[PDB]
């Protein structure tokens, strides 16, 4: 504290509505301007909306005016953003921020929350297909050996890959997801000593919380 | 509608050196320019506001300067915590704030060649009618790499997905995964499968391969 914690994000259909919330602590909330900033998946930042201390004036850049409504509650230390007729393009990370100014002007954002993810899309929720990646044949067997797990055709984000190794150790590369034919594909790799596999069983477990699914796939040498 | 341009998208530097990032406004913002640091996990902190004022708790090796339309952020004696993306923001008139597009700050290290692994499709994926060939290229430096796929002596980009990690916080290397997505029939059409890397660590292409007929 100063601390800002967003909530209410998730998956919404095209043309849907959503309300985010942000709880503030560690300062005198009612003394500060506040705003919502969003960061697109292409990583561009933009101001969505701002509000003065008592909430009498709100401020929208012509981009957002007004599919978005910003409001606050100075008793409950809470900032809200309400959104309606959402479009694909409103997919982004939404940050709550406290504004700071001098006596003349509000000009900077001195604290930010962690952000809430919002995904706006028509595509149906889909668990991933998970395929083990074992080296095709033959060698070089090599000093260490790299195994993988391809996670394809899922929606929305994200997934979690857990490698069961099982008391070995190994580090893991997780590769960021990409769109392909409407859905996400990602992959994960793990590297182990060659005298260790296929002697030891390796399994990749993939969870997809939006579908509430989990699959375990054994890395078959054959 | 004031435009901010950070012309440099990315830059490399070594630990200890002096690094300067520039921001150009399309008009006079009268020193109402701020600098933010975004980490790969998405945490954003304010570093510097009103051109040169340090936010509380920010290390004194960050400084800012400028006026009119031209501003910059300098990091003296770079530390690994400073690897991050840096954004400028003009705040002259609420709600007309604009941000620059960001400048990625990468740590320099010795050239490192990629450990390449190629993976045929599992018979499980083939059973379902799909066929994705995957190549991993791990722990390399520098970031610039050109992977392509050759199939029966024909280069292919259609259906190719490439995904890069961030710089690793422990060895400062990069990794990437290239996946060639095909139908089972497209896959069976051909026999020779090559994941070919072009990287400054090798004079000639680093290649990994297999034949379908095995
Ligand atoms: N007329 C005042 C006004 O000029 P203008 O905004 O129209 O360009 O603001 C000037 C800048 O004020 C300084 O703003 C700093 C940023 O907030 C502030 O530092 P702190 O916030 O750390 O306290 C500083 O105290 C302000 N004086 C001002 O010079 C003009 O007088």
């Amino acid at each position: 504290e100063v601390k800002l914690v967003e909530s209410g994000g998730g998956l919404v259909k095209l043309g849907g509505s959503l309300k985010l919330s942000c709880a503030a602590s560690g300062f005198t909330f009612s003394s500060y301007y506040m705003s919502w900033v969003r960061q697109t998946p292409e990583k561009r930042l933009e101001l969505v909306a701002a509000i003065n201390s008592n909430g009498g004036n709100t401020y929208y850049p012509d981009t957002v005016k007004g599919l978005f409504t910003i409001s606050r509650d100075n008793a409950k230390n809470t900032l809200y953003l309400q959104m309606s007729r959402l479009k694909s393009e409103d997919t982004a990370l939404y940050y709550c921020t406290r504004l700071y100014g001098n006596y003349v002007r509000i000009h900077t954002m001195d604290y930010w929350g962690q952000g809430t993810s919002v995904t706006v899309s028509s595509a149906k929720t889909t668990p991933p297909s998970v395929y083990p990646l074992a080296p095709g044949c033959g060698d070089t067997t090599g000093s260490s050996v790299t195994l993988g797990c391809l996670v394809k055709g899922y929606f929305p984000e994200s997934v979690t890959v857990t490698w069961n190794s099982g008391s070995l150790s190994s580090s893991v590369h997780t590769f960021p997801a990409l769109l392909q034919s409407g859905l996400y594909t990602m992959s994960s790799s793990v590297t182990v000593p060659s005298s260790t596999w296929p002697s030891e069983t390796v399994t990749c477990s993939v969870a997809h919380p939006a579908s509430s699914t989990t699959v375990d796939k054994k890395l078959e040498p054959s | 509608d004031i435009v901010l341009t950070q012309s440099t998208s990315s830059l490399s530097a070594s630990l200890g050196d002096r690094v300067t990032i520039t921001c150009r406004a399309s008009q006079d913002i009268r020193n109402y320019l701020s600098w933010y640091q975004q980490r790969p996990d998405g945490t954003v902190k304010l570093l510097i506001y009103y051109t040169s004022k340090l936010h509380s708790g920010v290390p004194s090796r960050f400084s800012g300067s400028g006026s009119g339309t031209d501003y910059s952020l300098t990091i003296t004696n770079l530390e690994q915590e400073d690897i991050a993306t840096y954004f400028c923001q003009q705040g002259k008139t609420l709600p007309l704030y604009t941000f620059g597009g960001g400048t990625k700050l990468e740590i320099k290290r010795a050239d490192a060649a990629p450990t390449v692994s190629i993976f045929p499709p599992s018979s499980e994926q083939l059973t379902s009618g799909g066929a994705s060939v995957v190549c991993f290229l791990n722990n390399f430096y520098p970031k610039d790499i050109n992977v392509k796929w050759k199939i029966d002596g024909s280069e292919r980009q259609n259906g190719v997905l490439n995904s890069w990690t961030d710089q690793d916080s422990k060895d400062s290397t990069y990794s990437m995964s290239s996946t060639l997505t095909l139908t089972k029939d497209e896959y069976e059409r051909h026999n020779s499968y090559t994941c070919e890397a072009t990287h400054k660590t090798s004079t000639s292409p680093i290649v990994k391969s297999f034949n379908r007929n095995e």
